[PDB]
């Protein structure tokens, strides 16, 4: 019944949280490594007509 | 033993807090804006 | 403001309490006697408070409600099964000589913390002092080892030198054959397997020992079954006499001070209590230890401090 | 003692170590220590009894012949040059007699015999106070001639005072022996890195002062000074022999708790230095330290000692008098080692 | 010799108690039946059917960014235009000794 | 079918004045449990 | 690095005023959640060994250790960094005063740089 | 990488926000998520490596153990599960505590892109195997057994971290990847002698060496049996991966200082495979087996070759889970009669048939019975050995004999002949340890269908 058993099963849902938390945690980590975002000697590529960045 | 929440106590306590928080607040924002005027970002 | 340093500094001093009535007293008797109703009387003559003598489970009635808890909990020794079976292969007699001794430790300090906080006197029964007579008769009936007595000794020894010797004894005295005939007149059937040789060695052991050594440092009021009847004449002897030869006098504030502090924090007063001697009749294994601590932390009031206890009914938990 | 005259002779001892602490004149320094020596001495026989008065007689003796080696090495020191600024020495001679006086104070090894008499004589808090605020001074001063000290006899007696503690506590039953025999050590590792970077020697002051702190604290809680005493506490606060383990596995130096920071970063700096063979026999001897950590904590916490009856009734009772500080000192005692890098702040 | 034998006072020691007995269909989990059903069902359907199947159908079908068939390919097509045109396949040098600066000897 | 746990032989290794007894030092007594000495 | 004796070092000072100039902490930092989280640690120690429910007895208490180790842990950044920025300036400074003892490599390529070949058998 | 470190870290508080009769159901699901979550990261490149960020990075030889280590916590969970029935909610909490914090200090130390940062969590990972051992065993021998495990670690360990500043003071970095690149050959030295023993005698120890072996019997025989799987299966297998990692800048050095420790693993496989066909204790002689193994592993990382780095890797992993299969065994055998000595319960097959096939199963892996990955390992390491000197073959072909004579020994005097006649209380086997036998088994098999994902980065 809802208000009785999530005060018997509210921590269940704490696992898939920090999951969900580690993923955005790292998408972040990622933003701070953009020094070369199409900059490699491999990877110069030139960019869409209707396109920001090649890789997020 | 047998004693009530001490309600001067549980305001002090409170005042402290939300007092430190503000201040903490505060400083952050005079900080940022003092470094942002001596470096001419802003 | 709980005692502590900060309130002796500013006001709290105990010498302008006392008011030449306290005088902390203590009623010596042999098993079965009017030693307790003496007491009383002597209690409500002289308006001091009366202090009934301890029991097995003494201790439950200052903590949490006043009620006694399981035998298994409180004490692991019964009196009954002493005077039956007196000299048991489990080691009850000394066990419970044991417990009765930190009982009167724990009521010796009740009634000090009293009498400082208070300035009104108490009346005790069989105390600190004195306790040992009992040992002694279970030594020469050969209840209990050796071992024992110099374990009691060390642990009276540590705990009793530190605290202040009653000001004025009062000790009834009764003859082994009324004695037994009062006993059998009660009608208990386990204080009926009383050996007329533990009284005597019993009362042997007050007229040795314990009669001159608090005569020395103390005032003795000797009285026999008849005499102590009426109460009148032993409130006037206590009012005649003047304690001036006892470390009373000798006491003043700052050392008053520790004393509170020290009747106070009963955990430092019961510290000396368990010292590590392993004797077979006291030492308990470390698996029946931790199941009857776990029984004892399931009890209703006694899993947090008493204030924070929700099944007893304590409110406002999460702002204490 | 009366409270009045307690308070004023524990601000006697702080002010005199201050004293020590702010001034510059050789003389005030002197002075600064004479003060704190006088004010001891009433806080180490605050309790009488024969043990404690001659463990009092005692750190007087040690104290007052090291300020006597101190005022000689002040003197020379005028006499080869007549400055009285605390500085460079200027004076080969002076500079041993100073370090020798200060080595006295300290407690370093060969001078650390009077250590463990004086703790094991004195109660707990007297023992938390000489073994926490009483290295401050000495250290203040070391640190502000370091570069005068010869690295060689420093670093002998560093090493001499690290296996003397670590050897010492082997052999110990009683609980402020034990704390002495690890002060030892812990000066003789603090001792080791003052020719190199005296930020190093503050950061293991905090640490071990965190340290201590914690441990005599949590000594005091429950009430024992004995391993077997300590070996009845599990059947009354658990919890308490749950954070002394942790905390004595901190003391020990193991990752990633906070006793790890000091050392680490003091080896670290004596790398930096080309200076290898010492650190790695330091951390060799420290092992000793942690095994007599280890055979502390497998007698109070990890396992289960017989207990008495009589301690049925002190299931009935609670501590009237809490340290307010205490979970504090455990918990940066314990978790401080990801906040690192603010040594910076030059603690 | 008045010693009781008995070093102290200790619980004996218990017997083991069998899961069986109380409960038949008991899964080893827990002596609560409801909650030993419980266990056994999540143990098995989140080790046996969701890691143990669809995990190892996930592991069998991971793309190829070791690049084994890109390999593949490109060895193919060098090894075609090596062979039309006569290039004796592989080179022994890895790299080009005209960009290579060797220290003269003059010994 | 139960986990050991120390007895009373096993405390009494750590119950003497310290460890490691030597015959120089078998004559050694534990302090008082209160640190008292009596005056005699 | 000793910097006791630096010039214009006021005495007593936890932050000059050319920390100023430096960008202060963000307070999402994650030195300054892990601060939190010990005032937490040491709120719920706290707890413990009052006897009290651990997770929920004193909620004022525990704001106010997590609020007070927070606010030490933001001063305490503060200064960490400031430093930090000192030792790199200095060490930018002495170099740049210092040209001869920081010369110039001649940047060589591995096309000609000779390095033993060391076979695996 | 912070999506499997995080789930990690919320274990603790979910376990302790638990109700007192859930604890293992919600542990063991969120491990088995956190495995299947784990699981992605087998996805590796031919090229460099999974760079997350800074501090974390994967690769080929990293992931592996990082899913067997997410693996085993569910079954050490379901394997704790019945030993600890009679214990105090309070204290069950605080044994899962201590193991998921040993999963997160395992699954930290194999990414680790530091080395200081690695040497921190691979000595973090001591305490709560120490605490484990030394609180949750069960006879007197435990705490001797906690002491060797400490102090010999520590006795490896202290020198490397001496070393591993050095080296930092020198290079300027610790960064793997920077070292990688940037790597020196090393100098016919003393010094440099004593660098190379300072960097391998600390994995030497944990592997553990033949010499340095004393610690492993007794930690693994005291320990619980949660304990004996992951000292078994992930803490053994640190140090072949530090050595994996640390031989980069040991060249080329590593050709003269090799000798002495191939030696002693080449003759240490036969003297422990000799001990295990003496022995009166199960758990000891799959221990003395776990030395043999990782004597093998030892040799294959000392040559240094690419088929042995591959065999190295693929040994690691089958080791760790037919280790952990025949620990589990042995347990369900002692939990019966309470005595973990071979010869006492005997003729087993008769009343456990089910079990006697999961002791065949786990005996024919731990013989190395092709194609299984044992084997892949054992040949690859072979036919490596073989290469760089021909003798060898005669030590490694002995060494398959007897390990293949003592596995059947183990096997026949356990599950064959009579049974005990006075033993009567061995009860049918329960689903929780034929799902736990299971789940250690069908991984194996399973993997033997795609090796690459178990042969590192060399593959
Ligand atoms: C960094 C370096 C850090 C150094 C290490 C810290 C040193 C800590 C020791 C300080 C002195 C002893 C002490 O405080 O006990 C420690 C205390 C343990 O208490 P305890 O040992 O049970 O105390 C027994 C008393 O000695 C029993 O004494 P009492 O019952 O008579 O006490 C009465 C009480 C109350 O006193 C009063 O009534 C005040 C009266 C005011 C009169 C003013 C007159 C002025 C002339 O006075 C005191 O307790 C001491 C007051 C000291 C004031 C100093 C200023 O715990 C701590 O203080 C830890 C502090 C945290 C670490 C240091 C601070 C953070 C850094
Ligand atoms: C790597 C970093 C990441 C992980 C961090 C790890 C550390 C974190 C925590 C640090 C300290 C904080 C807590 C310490 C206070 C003690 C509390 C306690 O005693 O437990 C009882 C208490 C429950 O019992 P209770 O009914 O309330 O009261 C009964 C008594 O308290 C207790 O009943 P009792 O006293 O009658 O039972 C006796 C028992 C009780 O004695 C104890 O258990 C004391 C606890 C150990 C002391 C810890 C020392 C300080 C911490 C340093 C840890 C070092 C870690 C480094 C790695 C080395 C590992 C040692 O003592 C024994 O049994 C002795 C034998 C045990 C074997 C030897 C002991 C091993 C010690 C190693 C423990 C290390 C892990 C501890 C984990 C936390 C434990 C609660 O536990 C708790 O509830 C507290 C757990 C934390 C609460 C989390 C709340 C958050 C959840 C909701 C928000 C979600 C967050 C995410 C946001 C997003 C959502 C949308
Ligand atoms: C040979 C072709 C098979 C094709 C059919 C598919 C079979 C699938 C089986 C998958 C694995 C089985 C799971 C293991 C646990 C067993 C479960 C159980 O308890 O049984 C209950 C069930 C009910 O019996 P019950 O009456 O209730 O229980 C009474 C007692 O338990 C008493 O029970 P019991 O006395 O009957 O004993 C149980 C039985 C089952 O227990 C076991 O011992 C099975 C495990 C043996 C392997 C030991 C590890 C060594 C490494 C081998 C790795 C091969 C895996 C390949 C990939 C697999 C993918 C997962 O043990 C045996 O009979 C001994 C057989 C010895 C075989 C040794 C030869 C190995 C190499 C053979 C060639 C493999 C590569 C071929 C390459 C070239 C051709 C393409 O019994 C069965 O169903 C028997 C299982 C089937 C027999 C397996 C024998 C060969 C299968 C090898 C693996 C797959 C081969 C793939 C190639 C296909 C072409
Ligand atoms: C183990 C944890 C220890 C924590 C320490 C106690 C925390 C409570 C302290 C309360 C606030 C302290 C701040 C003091 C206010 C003013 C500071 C000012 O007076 O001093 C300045 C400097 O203040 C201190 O240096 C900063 C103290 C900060 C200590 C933190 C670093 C500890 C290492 C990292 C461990 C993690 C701790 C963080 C978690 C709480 C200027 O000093 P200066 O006159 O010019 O030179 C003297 C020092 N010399 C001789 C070495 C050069
Ligand atoms: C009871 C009696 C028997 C009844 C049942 C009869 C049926 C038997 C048939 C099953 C066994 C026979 C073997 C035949 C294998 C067929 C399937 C196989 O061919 O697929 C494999 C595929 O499977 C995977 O390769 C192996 C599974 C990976 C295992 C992961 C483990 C699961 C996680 C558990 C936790 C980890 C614990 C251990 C840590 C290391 C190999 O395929 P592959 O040619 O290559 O490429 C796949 C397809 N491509 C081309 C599109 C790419
Ligand atoms: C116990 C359980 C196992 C633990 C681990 C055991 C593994 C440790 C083995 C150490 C590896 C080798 C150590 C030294 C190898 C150097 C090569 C040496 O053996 O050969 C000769 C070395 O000559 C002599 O050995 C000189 C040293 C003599 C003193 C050594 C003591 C001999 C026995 C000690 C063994 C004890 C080990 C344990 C110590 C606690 C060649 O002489 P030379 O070509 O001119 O000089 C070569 C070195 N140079 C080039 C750097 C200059
Ligand atoms: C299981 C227990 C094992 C115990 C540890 C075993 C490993 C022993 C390895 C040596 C320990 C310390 C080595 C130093 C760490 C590396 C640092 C380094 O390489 O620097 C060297 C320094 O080299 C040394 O100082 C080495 C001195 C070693 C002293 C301690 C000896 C310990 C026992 C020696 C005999 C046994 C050696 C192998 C034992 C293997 C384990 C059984 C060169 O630097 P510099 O001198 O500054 O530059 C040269 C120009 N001046
Ligand atoms: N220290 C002791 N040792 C043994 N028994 C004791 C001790 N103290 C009190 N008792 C027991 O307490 C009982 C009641 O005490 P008593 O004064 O003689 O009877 P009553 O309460 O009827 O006046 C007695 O049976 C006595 O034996």
């Amino acid at each position: 019944n809802v208000l009785q058993i999530v005060r018997d099963h509210w921590v269940h849902i704490l696992v898939p949280v920090g999951f969900v938390f580690g993923c955005y945690l790292d998408r972040r980590s990622d933003e701070k490594l953009t020094a070369f975002r199409n900059k490699s000697l491999l990877f110069k590529r030139e960019l869409r007509p209707n396109e920001e960045v090649t890789w997020k | 033993p047998h004693g009530s929440p001490d309600w001067l106590k549980v305001g002090l306590t409170l005042g402290t807090s939300v007092f430190l928080w503000i201040y903490l607040i505060k400083q952050h924002k005079e900080d940022v804006l003092e470094y942002k005027r001596r470096n001419g970002l802003e | 403001l709980q005692y502590g340093p900060l309130a002796f500094v500013l006001g709290e001093r105990t010498t302008r309490k006392l008011t030449e009535t306290s005088k902390v007293i203590t009623v010596d008797g042999n098993i079965c006697s009017g030693k307790g109703r003496l007491a009383r009387e002597i209690a409500e003559k002289l308006g001091l408070r009366h202090f009934p003598e301890a029991g097995i489970h003494y201790a439950d009635s200052t903590t949490g409600d006043g009620k006694p808890l399981d035998v298994q909990l409180s004490g692991n020794c019964s009196l009954e099964k002493f005077y039956d079976d007196p000299k048991s292969n489990d080691g009850n007699s000394y066990r419970l000589q044991s417990w009765l001794y930190a009982s009167r430790l724990l009521q010796y300090a009740d009634a000090l913390e009293h009498l400082l906080s208070t300035g009104q006197g108490v009346v005790l029964e069989r105390s600190i002092y004195s306790d040992f007579v009992f040992l002694e008769a279970m030594y020469r009936q050969g209840f209990i080892r050796k071992q024992c007595v110099e374990h009691y000794n060390e642990v009276k020894k540590v705990t009793a030198c530190e605290y202040l010797p009653p000001h004025v004894v009062v000790y009834v005295d009764v003859p082994v054959p009324e004695i037994q005939s009062r006993i059998q007149k009660k009608g208990n059937p386990h204080e009926m397997k009383i050996t007329a040789a533990y009284l005597q060695d019993i009362e042997n052991a007050y007229k040795k020992t314990f009669l001159p050594e608090m005569s020395e440092k103390c005032e003795v009021l000797q009285y026999s079954a008849r005499e102590a009847e009426d109460a009148e004449k032993v409130v006037e002897d206590i009012e005649y006499l003047k304690c001036d030869k006892g470390p009373w006098p000798d006491q003043d504030d700052r050392t008053f001070h520790r004393l509170r502090m020290l009747v106070q924090n009963k955990l430092e007063v019961l510290n000396y209590t368990t010292i590590p001697v392993y004797l077979p009749e006291i030492t308990i294994g470390a698996h029946q230890s931790d199941r009857v601590f776990q029984k004892f932390t399931e009890l209703p009031g006694r899993k947090y401090s008493p204030g924070y206890n929700e099944d007893v009914g304590d409110k406002w938990i999460w702002l204490k | 003692m009366n409270p009045i005259i307690y308070t004023t002779l524990i601000m006697t001892v702080m002010s005199g170590t201050m004293l020590v602490m702010i001034s510059s004149h050789w003389l005030l320094i002197w002075i600064g220590f004479e003060m704190n020596l006088l004010a001891m001495i009433p806080v180490l026989m605050k309790n009488f009894n024969p043990r404690a008065t001659e463990a009092a007689t005692k750190y007087f003796l040690t104290q007052a012949t090291a300020s006597m080696m101190l005022m000689m090495a002040i003197i020379i020191n005028l006499l080869y040059s007549g400055q009285w600024t605390i500085t460079k020495m200027f004076n080969p001679v002076a500079m041993t007699m100073m370090t020798m006086a200060l080595a006295m104070k300290l407690g370093l090894s060969p001078f650390h015999f009077w250590v463990p008499e004086v703790t094991q004589g004195i109660s707990l808090q007297a023992g938390l106070l000489l073994l926490t605020w009483q290295k401050l001074a000495p250290l203040s001063v070391l640190c502000q001639i370091s570069q005068s000290i010869n690295p060689n006899l420093m670093l002998t007696m560093a090493m001499l005072s690290i296996l003397i503690g670590g050897w010492g506590g082997l052999n110990q039953t009683q609980l402020r022996k034990i704390m002495a025999y690890s002060s030892i050590a812990h000066m003789g590792w603090m001792t080791a890195v003052l020719p190199y970077n005296t930020t190093m020697t503050i950061l293991n002051l905090l640490i071990y002062i965190t340290m201590t702190l914690a441990m005599f604290m949590l000594l005091i809680h429950s009430s024992a000074t004995t391993t077997l005493s300590l070996s009845h506490t599990w059947n009354k606060m658990p919890v308490i022999t749950s954070l002394m383990m942790v905390t004595l596995l901190s003391m020990g130096g193991l990752p990633p708790l906070s006793g790890f920071m000091p050392k680490w970063m003091i080896i670290q700096e004596m790398t930096k230095n080309e200076s290898i063979i010492m650190p790695t026999l330091m951390a060799m001897t420290a092992l000793l330290n942690l095994y007599f950590y280890m055979r502390l904590a497998y007698s109070s916490s990890l396992t289960m000692f017989p207990s008495t009856n009589n301690m049925k009734m002190k299931w009935q009772f609670e501590h009237t008098k809490q340290m307010k500080l205490l979970p504090t000192m455990i918990v940066l005692s314990t978790l401080v080692l990801p906040m690192t890098p603010a040594l910076s702040s030059l603690n | 010799p008045p010693e009781p034998t008995i070093r102290l006072q200790e619980d004996p020691d218990p017997e083991d108690e069998n899961l069986y007995e109380k409960n038949p269909d008991s899964h080893g989990y827990d002596k609560d039946p409801i909650v030993d059903l419980w266990n056994m069902r999540v143990v098995f359907f989140f080790g046996f059917s969701i890691v143990l199947v669809l995990g190892s159908t996930f592991v069998a079908y991971l793309p190829d960014y070791r690049m084994q068939e890109w390999a593949r390919r490109e060895a193919e097509r060098l090894v075609k235009y090596r062979e039309a045109n006569g290039l004796p396949l592989m080179e022994s040098n890895c790299f080009d000794p005209n960009k290579i600066q060797l220290p003269e000897d003059e010994d | 079918a139960r986990q050991w746990q120390p007895d009373v032989e096993w405390a009494e290794q750590f119950g003497g004045a310290v460890m490691y007894p030597t015959k120089e030092t078998a004559h050694w007594k534990p302090p008082p449990w209160n640190d008292v000495d009596p005056p005699k | 690095t000793m910097m006791s004796g630096r010039p214009g070092r006021v005495p007593l000072q936890f932050l000059p005023n050319e920390a100023r100039s430096l960008p202060p902490p963000k307070l999402t930092d994650p030195r300054l959640v892990y601060m939190g989280f010990l005032g937490y640690c040491s709120g719920l120690i706290d707890n413990a060994i009052r006897r009290r429910p651990v997770v929920s007895a004193g909620l004022h208490r525990q704001l106010l250790y997590v609020t007070s180790f927070v606010f030490f842990g933001y001063y305490l950044l503060k200064r960490q960094d400031y430093m930090y920025a000192l030792r790199d300036h200095d060490m930018f400074a002495y170099v740049k005063s210092h040209p001869e003892d920081f010369p110039e490599k001649d940047k060589k390529t591995y096309g000609e740089i000779l390095e033993e070949f060391h076979p695996v058998r | 990488m912070l999506k499997i470190i995080i789930p990690t870290t919320m274990l603790l508080p979910m376990t302790w926000m638990s109700k007192h009769n859930m604890i293992w159901i919600n542990a063991t699901v969120h491990s088995l998520l956190i495995s299947l979550i784990s699981l992605s990261l087998l996805n590796q490149l031919g090229e460099n490596s999974l760079n997350f960020s800074l501090t974390f990075f994967s690769d080929s030889l990293s992931a592996p153990l990082l899913v067997l280590t997410t693996w085993l916590l569910p079954l050490m969970l379901m394997a704790s599960q019945s030993h600890l029935s009679k214990e105090t909610t309070t204290r069950k909490k605080l044994y899962i505590t201590m193991l998921i914090l040993l999963q997160l200090f395992l699954i930290m130390t194999f990414t680790a892109t530091e080395l200081i940062l690695f040497y921190i969590l691979f000595e973090a990972t001591l305490v709560p195997t120490l605490i484990i051992i030394t609180r949750w065993g069960n006879q007197t021998e435990r705490l001797n057994a906690g002491l060797y495990f400490l102090f010999y670690t520590l006795a490896g360990s202290l020198p490397l971290l001496v070393a591993l500043v050095y080296i930092q003071n020198t290079t300027g970095s610790l960064n793997f990847l920077i070292i990688h690149y940037w790597s020196h050959p090393l100098s016919n030295s003393w010094s440099n002698i004593f660098m190379w023993l300072a960097c391998i005698m600390a994995f030497m120890v944990k592997m553990p060496l033949y010499g340095l072996h004393l610690w492993l019997p007794k930690a693994h025989v005291e320990a619980p049996i949660a304990g004996s799987m992951v000292l078994a299966a992930v803490l053994l297998k640190l140090g072949g991966y530090g050595m994996m990692r640390i031989t980069t800048i040991l060249n080329p050095l590593t050709n003269y200082m090799a000798y002495p420790f191939l030696m002693l693993s080449m003759w240490g496989m036969i003297m422990t495979s000799s001990i295990c066909l003496r022995q009166t204790d199960l758990k000891s002689l799959i221990a003395y087996s776990s030395v043999s193994h990782m004597a093998l592993v030892i040799v294959a990382i000392m040559i240094q070759t690419p088929w042995s780095f591959m065999g190295a890797t693929a040994l690691m992993i089958a080791h760790g889970l037919t280790s952990s299969m025949l620990f589990c065994l042995a347990n369900t055998n002692y939990e019966r009669v309470h005595s973990r000595t071979m010869i006492l319960a005997r003729g087993l097959q008769t009343l456990l048939p089910l079990m006697a096939t999961w002791w065949l199963v786990a005996s024919l892996t731990n013989l190395a019975l092709p194609p299984s990955i044992n084997l892949i390992g054992e040949l690859f390491i072979i036919t490596a050995s073989f290469s760089w000197s021909n003798i060898t073959i005669i030590l490694m072909g002995m060494n398959m004999m007897i390990t293949a004579l003592y596995s059947l020994y183990m096997l026949i005097t356990t599950q064959r002949g009579k049974y005990t006649h006075h033993i009567n209380n061995i009860k049918p086997s329960f689903t929780r340890e034929n799902a736990l036998m299971a789940l250690h088994i069908l991984p194996l098999l399973l993997l033997t269908l795609n090796p690459k994902m178990i042969l590192g980065p060399l593959y």
